[PDB]
């Protein structure tokens, strides 16, 4: 899991 | 035996042949939410298909794509069906996995679609689409104008027809993760310019699809332009406007609560477990704060128990409402009587971005686990390592610049330890490594690593390992590649951390994309001894790059400030095999990783007690 939206 | 019916692409298409549009829609959005809940993934989704495709993923997804594509095909070209404002609105939110089922197909977009639309054989060009004048033809119009659509639109004309149609639009054009295509990145870099000005005109939420408005918010920092973020200002004053309209008042500020020792800092969280880029940057500081302030966490049950354990206590939020979530969070600042409010990441949830546009804490925070501004009244200061600063103009808050050892960073959970390092001595072929998420993609990028191909007097070969291109995102993904590199590089899928570093560990060096540079994934080129060239610039995400690099020993060469002079070193390091082994050797033998693992995490709550009390001094 890294950076970005749900 | 499962919780819940699968969406079906037969039930779709029965639909669309009894001609029982509202099923066929309801079955097209049931389909496009379940690929949304998945990022891209079609398991679940029910269609039937040749046996030969049983062990073939990549060739099964395009042919998913192309039944989709032709179901989509038959319906939205019938005249005998009407499109419902709120059938619109539903589509707007998933534009991006329908701009998905026709570039990841053979068919590139759904221009043969909109051609059907237009209604004036005297027309001028192919690309021009006019409309008979009627709300239908036009949501039918809009919602099939996907990022890869090579059609003519006039922000201008189509403003002034409807402002909902167009801002919808703006707001769906926004929202994909992968936006690198010429077509796309081109709409977009457009709307950013433009839009801003038209969002401020904007009362509420209530017309436009606000289930991506985070992407909105959170998607321009992707974008080259200086006034990229402008958006955000703007969409800052239409949430601000529409919390007002629900009856939200701030918290009148009046008692500094203690518990133990110590005044409350409530923290915000939108990711945080122990495998995830926010805990691995910020926990450390998190930790250590908790000796100046006593520490709440709030979260989702997402959140590990390693997560709640870096807090004296944490609540879950019991659901998805904003609302209720800005109502619980209110409740424990007033009961706590909060000094400190503390969002480690600002811009992954809709929810948090409510929260920086409302009062809760005197003293309101925001740390880089996103690193860009939120152009926010509500934001008092901004928690960054003073190497990562390029500009303090990029920043519309104050930037608390704490020293370059603030934040030690933090092994992921799923990190190998017997890591056999690899320097092959003279390769044949040098393999290049792009750790970079479908964001940072862009055609300024794959120019750049083209032409680096086309001088390099050695051959070279690119593996991109690729976050969020998952399922249906994939095959589209490919060819924007392809079409710059052809055999010269690879894309690998999302895949699990373990297989992710073997993609890099096959490498010889890595390039950092740009304008979004790296951080975690410098963590990953370390982690197994790689070295690489990275851009610099004034905003912070073009700046970590320079810092990291500095915290390493590295050399000033292997930072380029023109994109001309990343050709030159990205070249070097390619060419030069004795040189970049040096290198590779240096943060080896130097245990180049401890030292990004190190540091004082103290200076944030030290520098936030004293903040607290300089306010407490002038109540
Ligand atoms: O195929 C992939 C791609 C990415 N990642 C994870 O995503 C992280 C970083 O992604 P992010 O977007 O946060 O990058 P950063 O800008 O923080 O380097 C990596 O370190 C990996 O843990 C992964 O596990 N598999």
């Amino acid at each position: 899991f890294g950076n970005w939206t749900t | 035996m499962s919780r819940k019916k699968n969406p079906s692409v037969i039930q779709f298409e029965k639909a669309i042949t009894e001609k029982n549009y509202e099923a066929a829609c309801t079955e097209l959005l049931d389909i496009l939410n379940k690929i949304d809940t998945n990022f891209g993934d079609i398991e679940g989704i029910d269609f039937d298909y040749p046996q030969q495709l049983e062990t073939l993923m990549q060739d099964r997804i395009v042919y998913f794509c192309t039944r989709m594509s032709n179901a989509i095909t038959q319906l939205f070209c019938d005249p005998q069906f009407s499109l419902s404002e709120s059938g619109a609105n539903r589509f707007f939110v998933v534009q991006r996995w329908l701009n998905l089922i026709f570039a990841s197909s053979p068919y590139i977009n759904a221009d043969h679609i909109l051609q059907t639309y237009n209604c004036n054989p005297e027309r001028d060009s192919i690309y021009d689409i006019y409309l008979e004048p009627n709300k239908n033809v036009l949501m039918k119009f809009a919602v099939l104008y996907l990022p890869e659509s090579n059609v003519n639109l006039n922000l201008d004309t189509m403003w002034e027809t409807d402002k909902n149609i167009c801002g919808s639009l703006c707001f769906a054009l926004q929202s994909p993760r992968f936006i690198g295509t010429p077509a796309a990145f081109s709409k977009r870099s457009t709307i950013l310019q433009w839009f801003p000005a038209k969002l401020e005109q904007f009362h509420v939420l209530d017309d436009l699809p606000s289930n991506i408005s985070h992407d909105v918010y959170m998607h321009c920092s992707y974008d080259t332009a200086e006034n990229k973020h402008n958006v955000k200002k703007a969409l800052n004053q239409v949430i601000r406007s529409h919390l007002l309209k629900c009856g939200w008042q701030d918290r009148q500020i009046t008692q500094i609560g203690m518990r133990n020792g110590k005044p409350v800092m409530v923290v915000v969280l939108e990711h945080f477990h122990s495998s995830h880029s926010i805990y691995r940057t910020h926990s450390t500081s998190m930790i250590a704060a908790r000796e100046q302030f006593y520490l709440i966490g709030l979260g989702n049950n997402a959140v590990d128990q390693a997560g709640r354990d870096v807090f004296d206590e944490f609540h879950e939020f019991d659901g998805s409402n904003i609302l209720k979530k800005l109502a619980f969070l209110k409740e424990m600042c007033e009961k706590n009587d909060a000094a400190v409010l503390y969002m480690p990441s600002i811009g992954m949830d809709l929810a948090t971005i409510f929260v920086s546009n409302a009062r809760f804490a005197p003293i309101q925070v925001i740390a880089l686990g996103h690193p860009a501004t939120t152009h926010s009244e509500f934001i008092e200061y901004v928690i960054v390592e003073d190497d990562y600063v390029g500009s303090e103009s990029c920043f519309s808050e104050t930037l608390l610049r704490l020293p370059k050892d603030a934040l030690p960073y933090v092994p992921s959970s799923l990190a190998p330890t017997d890591v056999q390092y690899v320097l092959r001595e003279t390769p044949e072929v040098v393999n290049i490594g792009i750790a970079a998420t479908t964001m940072k993609l862009n055609p300024y990028f794959l120019e750049t690593l083209k032409t680096i191909r086309d001088r390099a007097k050695v051959k070279v070969h690119f593996h991109f390992a690729l976050g969020q291109s998952i399922g249906i995102t994939h095959p589209y993904v490919a060819r924007f590649i392809r079409s710059y590199l052809g055999d010269d590089a690879t894309a690998h899928p999302h895949s699990p951390y373990n297989r992710y570093l073997d993609i890099l560990h096959n490498c010889d060096m890595m390039l950092n994309p740009f304008p979004f540079g790296n951080t975690n994934g410098i963590i990953d080129m370390v982690t197994l001894g790689l070295v690489g060239v990275c851009k610099t610039g004034p905003e912070v995400h073009e700046h970590i790059d320079e810092g990291l690099f500095k915290r390493l020993g590295l050399p000033e060469w292997l930072i380029a400030d023109s994109v001309e002079d990343y050709i030159e070193r990205a070249i070097r390091l390619a060419e030069n095999h004795q040189e970049r082994l040096a290198l590779r050797r240096h943060i080896i033998e130097n245990n180049g990783l401890k030292t990004l693992f190190s540091g004082d995490p103290s200076p944030m709550g030290k520098t936030l007690f004293a903040k607290l009390t300089e306010w407490r001094q002038t109540n």
